[PDB]
């Protein structure tokens, strides 16, 4: 949008896709997460959905101070010697539809879905029939694995984005802060 | 005049297991007696490893005997073979010692590439290396892990003091034996990763701990002589040097880079390699193994 970002994770043993560089692409988002920061755009400019990966750099769509000085959170941190470093820049200046990040995608509605199924004062016997298990179906949501408390390696993910505007503009927040339908850098 | 049908080589520079325990950050002068870490369950049952709330840094320990005669295999069946291999390492040894080796194996031991998935999330680590002739240290060290590079390999009058000594021991000038601690900065209550049992995790004392092999995997990414690239960093000294992580290989047996075909022209052929691929050759000779037909 106003200023476009960067993260490249640099090839090695530790950031394999198995689960030290798997489950580091869709959970590890703690500048929009944990280390400080909530109002940006997610665009990953790596979205190839022929890998089921929807990026491939730290893709990342700020305004122009949020890019060049505003984006020092803790969410950025390993690429220091296991990767390589990025930096800010400026926003799309042509149209590019890269309206698609990581956001808040996705279908793992199982992980607690019981009280929509049989816990609704009835038995176990409808966890299927009443609620069924429709949205608790993985998919190939293009997006990084998570190392949250669901297993010791990476997990699932997706992108929640769409189409990207043709402007220079931080799109809509989402979960992740996906910045769908904003004019981010198309890759 | 060819190579025995058994080639058993005794390895060198042999880990041990290495003890967690977790431990505030500058308390390092009294970090002699910590609590442990223990592995319990979450749920769906699962076994994950996490600090006492309280602290902040993981505190990992093993020890390190560097053990030297890296010429001799330990079974070999045929002695003209066997002969003409020491006579190759002694032509390698004279013209060069174990110094370029052991500044690369220095290396390992410092920026603490055995913290595997402990060091990447990290923003303090400090390694303490001491060497112990006795009981007592008669030798200490101190080394940063951060301000020494993960990928790229410089040198120290520090590490180039330490390198002597590894490269005292590999020649086998004397005894060396080293206790590697280090202090990890990783947060309160936060997930340590303990090496991960075929899904259990591995503790001794009921302490979570990480296996011997899977340090000494970490102590030898010194192979920068690749067939393909060094833009990607170290890899682990492998014959058919090949990742799991990144799936692919190096070194092909259709390449002549390949350590049998390099052993073959360096020993039998009498088919030097360079220099910077003879550090390779020797380098598979301290890891051993089954060799020969």
């Amino acid at each position: 949008m106003d200023h476009y970002l960067d993260i490249r994770l640099r090839p090695d043993p530790e950031f394999p896709p198995a689960q030290l560089m798997s489950v580091l692409f869709g959970k590890l988002h703690q500048a929009l997460v944990a280390q400080g920061g909530d109002r940006i755009g997610v665009s990953f400019p790596d979205l190839d959905e022929s890998r089921s990966r929807l990026g491939e750099r730290l893709r990342i769509h700020a305004s122009a101070d949020d890019l060049r000085a505003l984006l020092a959170r803790p969410w950025l941190e390993g690429l220091r010697d296991h990767l390589q470093f990025g930096e800010p820049a400026v926003v799309p200046h042509p149209t590019p539809y890269r309206q698609v990040s990581r956001v808040q995608a996705k279908s793992n509605p199982e992980r607690l879905r019981r009280r929509l199924m049989r816990r609704h004062d009835l038995s176990e016997e409808e966890a299927r029939k009443r609620i069924p298990d429709t949205v608790a179906r993985a998919l190939d949501l293009p997006f990084v694995t998570l190392r949250s408390q669901s297993t010791g390696q990476h997990f699932r993910l997706f992108i929640r984005h769409g189409p990207l505007q043709v402007t220079a503009e931080e799109g809509g927040f989402t979960c992740y802060g996906l910045s769908k339908g904003g004019f981010v850098p198309w890759f | 005049l060819s190579t025995a049908s058994v080639l058993a080589f005794e390895r060198k520079l042999d880990p041990s297991d290495a003890l967690m325990s977790a431990g505030a950050w500058a308390q390092r002068d009294a970090s002699q007696e910590w609590p442990a870490v223990t592995v319990r369950e979450k749920s769906q049952t699962v076994d994950v490893a996490n600090l006492p709330s309280d602290a902040d840094t993981l505190k990992v320990r093993f020890t390190l005997r560097v053990l030297g005669g890296a010429g001799t295999p330990s079974a070999c069946n045929d002695a003209a073979y066997r002969d003409k291999l020491l006579q190759t390492v002694a032509t390698y040894v004279n013209d060069q010692g174990f110094a370029e080796l052991a500044r690369r194996y220095a290396h390992n031991l410092a920026n603490a590439r055995f913290l595997w998935r402990n060091r990447v999330g990290a923003e303090a680590v400090e390694v303490r290396i001491n060497h112990i002739r006795q009981g007592e240290v008669a030798r200490a060290w101190r080394f940063d892990a951060l301000a020494i590079g993960l990928r790229d390999f410089k040198a120290d009058a520090e590490l180039d003091a330490l390198a002597e000594l590894i490269a005292s021991g590999l020649s086998g000038s004397g005894h060396v034996l080293l206790e590697v601690v280090a202090f990890a900065r990783i947060g309160d209550g936060q997930e340590v990763f303990p090496s991960q049992e075929l899904k259990t995790l591995y503790s001794v004392r009921d302490a979570a701990a990480i296996h011997s092999q899977k340090i000494g995997n970490a102590l030898r990414t010194i192979d920068t002589w690749y067939p393909d690239e060094d833009g990607l960093g170290p890899i682990a000294v492998e014959p058919y040097g090949s990742v799991t992580s990144q799936g692919k290989a190096y070194r092909q047996p259709k390449q002549k880079l390949d350590f049998y075909t390099l052993l073959d022209n360096w020993v039998l052929r009498d088919e030097a390699p360079a220099v910077e691929q003879q550090h390779y050759v020797i380098a598979n000779l301290i890891r051993g193994g089954v060799f020969g037909e």
